[PDB]
């Protein structure tokens, strides 16, 4: 029973790697799979067809599905690029050669519409996919310091200074310098070593210190709980704010929405949104990464994709910078499914085989070994951040070597 | 022609509530500002005791989906409530050698029912009998419970990360160390002062009087009112919305694994969720407390977990994150697994299985599921705290450290 | 140079009737005369003879400023039938009645302007905005957490247990353990320990730091509820549609023959039959109500309701919504119907609007010492009960604290 | 039955949409926030992104469309909407007659026959009065300046905006009751040394030259340090707490505030010229100084100075409120800063013989009373507020500092005055 299937070639549903030259034949999880090539070639004009290695999620399940059902398999991929697009009645891609009978079953990154399940049927859904759009984020937030303003210092320094020169001759075995650490000591939450002054009327002015020690206190206390009580927030407007699929213009200066042209997420919102057919047809991408591109290099405001891979991708990011707008918002609802032929086929038994495969929890081993991301596989990653310790500590580290420059200085004015 | 439709009562997708008491079923608006739509259901009325059969009035999402699916077709309905008031199993009670169903697909099996369209779950049990749509609801598995308190610790290391305050040790032995060089029984003494500094101890035992030495320890009471101020400050700040508790299991989680009889996680009986923690071999132990501690319908499990009576509870992400939106005493699990999806159910030779199932093809594409999302998933807010009262654990947590410390400080 | 005869009635702080002056026997201030005709009985008359008072008021100051720029004499006269304007049995009865009557030439007060009012009558621009609003007072000292008094006890014996283990220097009597009890109790009450320790002290001051700060951070917690939210917001909640739900009932009415009335019959017939049942008497008396838990919210005209929130003292009741205001409708000086000064008066009232002077004028009545706030909200300005409860604690166990000094003597 | 009358609206964004026609030449069906079908009309207006000003048809849509559309129900009458040619509203004015004065804007082609009815959000006021008559207002509004939403300033306040004066009384009685209680219970029955006792332990100045060693007053004196901690505790407590829920400064404090009276050139505020306010200040002789620098800086159209308001172009911009405020409903960028003066209200125009003022302005009061005015409230000032913005206090502002620091320094140099005092 061999039955050749087609298929595309998107990561990480199905990752294409040439056989090893040492081994010449596949190693591991890959299955064998060709691909020809019609521009160039080595004989017969591109009669030559190059061997490879397919493995990966999808091809799992294919391979799985391929012990499982008991058919053999010589995989293909596909010549001419394309998801699921019909152009002039004559569909190309996954689903046409599904339609063109190349293919038994289509296993891939292939979408479920209404258009290709008129013409050809799908199986159960393995993945939830549908339209969403991708945008980034900049991590621009920025600390123990933010909490006091820069009055702080000037005034906070000065009023000390003027108060121990003034409030000392106020005051007016041993006498040991000038009690201004001891103030000091004081505004920074008592723990104060030096001996208070034994006199009747500095008994008073230490005492106001202390409550403009204790206010500071306060507000080093508010303050500083008050930038670092801000935060964990989005506030962009949902339920389709930016109205760019009708209305381009909003808020922002511009909104850029693109989509694949011939595809699947392109038609959907050609029949959906017009509007957004003109501007997606003007605003039609090459690649995937050429789109990424552009919402990282600020080329792009957003883009409109297949929800699943941008969903993977999320812990792809470094830094995590990029995000899903909506925490994980899905607009079509549709799903992946492996393709059969019209009104008559295996279906009812492969889809047995499929739903066999999430019932024995190979979806979430596998969502587990493959989709988990380091990133966002932590629940959620409240706690103080290394970024104000670092703010503080700069600060108290940048007073430490510069109390040993106050030291070479003092031996500089010390050796005179 | 005319075809019988059989449904289920369930929360969010189908409310079955009776008529006034002319007959008709009382016109109201929703919030949206929308005529809701309502059509005669004929079930048991679970009122009377009895099991009678009594029509009714049956409005919901499921409902908005059959009126439409009628309207797509050109077809007419009649609807009625299932009469065992379970969704459906397989079994054989009378007959040793011959099996049945029982519920909606008992009925659909004997001829009683000609489809189903209530929140129907698809899996390959019921696939090797029925055929079904394309899915109408995208959901999944959360275990749901109604959680209660701010602190689990002690409070001195929950506002600073493990980083944060092992640098603020690293600095009181690099101000005290920094100290003694700059300045350069004494070691004691720098010790001391650092020490006696970011506690307040107020010991008053030393002090350097070099001006590296006096900014540095100005530095270190500074950067010690910084960061007793952060600590305070971040140690405030968890005291509203605080971030929720573990009781949320997960795909992998402990307390879903384990089965004690003080956390007490379970199925509706009569269930799929029944049948998912009784297949696996492993989870037979916890398939035990499952066994004498079932529940038969999912509101009763709602009550209890309300009541404070189940702990957690295993259910579908739709109707348990429903009920997480409009009873904000429940919260489902994190990490959703087991994701499924809600589709209308047909016998296999029927020829609509091919339109019908492309229409819901284009009932997504059309954004029309969007709508009714809008009309029949709308999260109601709550009381976004507060904490009051709760305090007495933490507390206990953080003089727990305190004495600790006493103790290993006995021992030294 | 007209006669221009005004009806009016007494309503604060729109029009204040004050008595007359016993040593100027005249209208002290500003104020102008106005007479009120006592028809049932007078000692020696029967409908004939009008007693003195006094008007002043906001109202008042615009009336005489709208006459001082038409050319107009008027002599200010009460209204004897009704109050304001009510029709029964299509007979005009009220003020509008008398101005409709022709008793009245002109009828300026606290009057709504309403479709079925400028039926029979004449209106002017409107000066103030005035409308339906509602107002209710909201029906609904440490986080000690039954530790505080336990966990001082059991530090003050961890402080003794401690002291003993500390086992250093010299100490005076074989008292010195509980002066280390004392000391490192206090430095568990934020350091100001004055006794040198001889480390137990360091892990008391631990536990000031961290104890400390739960007790700082909790206390910042209570205090953090964000609280001024009203019982009912919209209006058009269930609590005001629906009232038997809630129990107990929320008890709520109105006054009867103005415009919220018959705007709230005319607009909601259940709701109208429910609240006339429970309809109050007079504007103090229904600020009772709203205060004394016989009414939960209370509903009526915007204006007056805002000058009796911003003079109500202690600003407890305020108005439900933020200041929602429904129906729209604004007051105005009532003319003859027909004819009239139509344009004239409507001129004057725009040009007085054009120099500006009604803010001086809500400046003189209007604003109150509540408004006068800040821009926030302010939650609880300062503790006045919640303080009082500490210093009841600190008198409490000050007098418990002496019957320990008297038993300890 | 018919009377067909011309009808001149102008472009006020919530009340009076005006948005280009599509390919087809019919109106661009949208959707209704609520979910409800959108209005939609014709319009005979200046063409703005043209040299030539031509007269180009669009759709236009709003409060003042539908309400439009509820009175050509109400009463019998048929209408034809165009925006006005000058694009202004009305106003009076003399180009080149230095004798005889005319009506320019909407008033002025109301007044000129080329439209029989102006609905818009005109403002009511005496000027134009005398020459238009008005229906009862179908919008009660005001005027309020607007500002770029700038750093957040504090709430300014005196040092003990958390307490007042009555508690702090209360509180010093405590103070001197433990004090001078201190002094009583100290020895079981040293007057200074007993307030520095009780004050020492009470501000932990810890100099521990007088301290009680009984238990009653080491019992109390640790009842004492625990009412410090839970003192200090509530000051900080909420001290932290006015911290959130607080007004950020407005910027202008009211049209009398101290920028706002004082024509410095650091703040520069005007308003839409040829407009209601141009007449407002333009009238009001005292604020001359103002019109002076608002005589310079007015705009021809109100957007152009809501974007400058925007583009920290213009500092602040005096105009209706229910067009800044439904601005500042639309974008986060902008505020309106003060308290609202000149409350006026926008109602329907016609000339003064006309006898469709009376029903007209009947049906207004109707409207009013039959809620559907609210309705129209709810479909076009959308109210997606920007809400939740959350006060940041600067670290500190030397106002509400310079409060208690000069409390405090004044207490030194009145404390030398005290030192004098104890000399004699
Ligand atoms: C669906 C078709 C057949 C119209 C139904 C025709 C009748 C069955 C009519 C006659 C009087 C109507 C009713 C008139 C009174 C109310 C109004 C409304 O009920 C309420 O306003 C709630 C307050 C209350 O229960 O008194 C909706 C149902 C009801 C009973 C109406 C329902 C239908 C009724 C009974
Ligand atoms: C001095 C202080 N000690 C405790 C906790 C704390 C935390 C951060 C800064 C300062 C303080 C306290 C309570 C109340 C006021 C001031 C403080
Ligand atoms: C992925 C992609 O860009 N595919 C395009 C397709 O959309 C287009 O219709 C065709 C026309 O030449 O060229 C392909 O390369
Ligand atoms: C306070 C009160 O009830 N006043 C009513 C008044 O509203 C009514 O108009 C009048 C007779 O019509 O009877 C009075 O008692
Ligand atoms: C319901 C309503 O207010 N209808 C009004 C009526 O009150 C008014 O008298 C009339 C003008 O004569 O115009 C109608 O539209
Ligand atoms: N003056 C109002 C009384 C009600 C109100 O003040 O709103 C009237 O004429 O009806
Ligand atoms: N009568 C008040 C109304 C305030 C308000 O609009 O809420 C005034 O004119 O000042
Ligand atoms: N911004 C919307 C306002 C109308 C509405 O959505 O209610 C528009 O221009 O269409």
């Amino acid at each position: 029973e061999h039955l050749s299937i087609v298929t595309l070639e998107e990561a990480p549903f199905v990752i294409v790697e040439d056989v090893d030259p040492l081994s010449g034949t596949c190693m591991r999880n890959t299955v064998p799979c060709r691909k020809q090539i019609r521009p160039e070639n080595r004989t017969e004009e591109g009669g030559n067809y190059i061997k490879r290695c397919c493995k990966g999620f999808c091809i799992d399940i294919l391979k799985k599905i391929a012990k499982t059902v008991k058919f053999t398999y010589d995989l293909y991929l596909v010549t001419n690029g394309k998801h699921g697009k019909k152009i002039n009645g004559v569909w190309n891609g996954m689903i046409g050669e599904v339609v063109t009978k190349r293919a038994y079953m289509a296993v891939g990154s292939l979408t479920i519409n209404e258009e290709r399940s008129e013409v050809v049927d799908f199986s159960v859904p393995f993945i939830e996919t549908g339209i969403s759009v991708m945008v980034s984020r900049s991590n621009g937030t920025v600390a123990f310091l933010e909490p006091f303003s820069a009055d702080v210092w000037v005034m906070m320094f000065v009023m000390l200074l003027i108060v121990s020169a003034v409030a000392v001759f106020v005051f007016e075995s041993f006498t040991i310098g000038k009690a201004i650490w001891l103030l000091w000591g004081l505004v920074f939450n008592n723990s104060l070593p030096v001996q208070n002054p034994k006199g009747t009327t500095s008994k008073i002015m230490v005492s106001v210190w202390a409550f403009f020690a204790v206010i500071f206190l306060a507000s080093y206390t508010a303050n500083l709980a008050a930038f670092m009580i801000q935060r964990r927030y989005v506030d962009q407007v949902s339920g389709l704010s930016d109205k760019k699929f009708q209305r381009p213009n909003d808020f922002s200066p511009a909104f850029r929405f693109g989509t694949v042209p011939n595809g699947s997420t392109e038609r959907n919102i050609r029949n959906n949104y017009l509007e957004m057919h003109s501007y997606m047809v003007k605003f039609n991408q090459r690649s995937v990464q050429d789109a990424l591109l552009s919402l990282k290099s600020g080329k792009l405001d957003a883009f409109i994709y297949d929800a699943a891979v941008l969903n993977y991708m999320a812990g792809r990011d470094e830094g995590c910078k990029l995000v899903t707008i909506g925490s994980g918002k899905v607009f079509a609802t549709t799903g992946y499914g492996i393709a059969i032929q019209k009104d008559s086929g295996w279906k009812r038994q492969v889809d047995l085989a499929i739903l066999q495969l999430f019932g024995d929890g190979e979806m979430e081993e596998l969502e587990a070994l493959w989709l988990t991301g380091i990133c966002h596989n932590e629940k959620n990653e409240s706690q103080l951040d290394i970024d104000n310790m670092a703010g503080v500590f700069y600060m108290l580290a940048a007073a430490m070597a510069l109390s040993l420059i106050t030291f070479i200085m003092e031996h500089l004015f010390y050796k005179s | 022609t005319r075809l019988k439709i059989v449904t289920i009562h369930q929360e969010p997708f189908v409310y079955v509530r009776p008529t006034t008491s002319d007959g008709t079923c009382r016109e109201e608006y929703t919030i949206n500002g929308d005529p809701i739509k309502k059509v005669i259901c004929n079930g048991p009325d679970e009122t009377i005791p009895g099991r009678p059969t009594v029509p009714q009035c049956c409005y919901g999402f499921c409902v908005d989906l059959l009126i439409k699916l009628a309207r797509e077709m050109d077809f007419t309905y009649e609807v009625h409530l299932v009469a065992d008031g379970k969704f459906g199993t397989q079994e054989r009670v009378n007959n040793s050698n011959a099996a049945a169903w029982n519920g909606m697909m008992g009925e659909l099996l004997s001829g009683q029912a000609d489809m189903i369209v209530a929140p129907l779950t698809i899996n390959n049990e019921r696939a090797q009998y029925i055929e079904f749509s394309k899915p109408f609801k995208y959901q999944g598995l959360t275990i749901l419970v109604k959680k209660e308190p701010r602190s689990t610790l002690d409070s001195f290391m929950q506002p600073f990360q493990s980083t944060l305050w092992l640098l603020v040790g690293l600095s009181v032995h690099v101000v005290a160390v920094m100290l003694y060089l700059l300045d350069r029984l004494t070691l004691s003494s720098a010790m001391w002062f650092s020490w006696r500094v970011l506690l307040n101890s107020g010991l008053g035992e030393g002090a350097p009087r070099s001006f590296s030495a006096r900014i540095l320890g100005m530095v270190w009471a500074g950067f010690a009112m910084i960061i007793v101020a952060s600590y305070t400050a971040n140690l405030a700040a968890f005291l509203v919305l605080r971030r929720p508790e573990e009781r949320i299991t997960g795909i992998n989680d402990p307390r879903l694994r384990n089965p004690s009889d003080k956390f007490i996680y379970a199925t509706v009986k009569q269930s799929s969720v029944d049948i998912y923690f009784r297949r696996q071999v492993e989870l037979s132990t916890m398939y035990r407390h499952m066994e004498k501690h079932n529940y038969e319908s999912a509101a009763e499990a709602i009550q209890a977990v309300r009541d404070n009576k189940l702990h957690a509870f295993i259910w579908d992400s739709a109707v348990l994150e429903f009920e997480a939106s409009q009873k904000c005493d429940l919260v489902t699990t994190g990490e959703l697994f087991f994701r499924s999806g809600f589709g209308i159910g047909m016998r296999k030779d029927s020829p609509w299985k091919q339109e019908v199932s492309l229409n819901i093809l284009k009932s997504h594409e059309n954004g029309f599921m969007e709508e009714l999302d809008k009309t029949w998933v709308r999260y109601q807010e709550c009381d976004s705290r507060a904490p009051a009262t709760l305090t007495f654990e933490n507390m206990a947590g953080v003089f727990m450290l305190v004495a600790g410390g006493i103790v290993a400080g006995i021992f030294l």
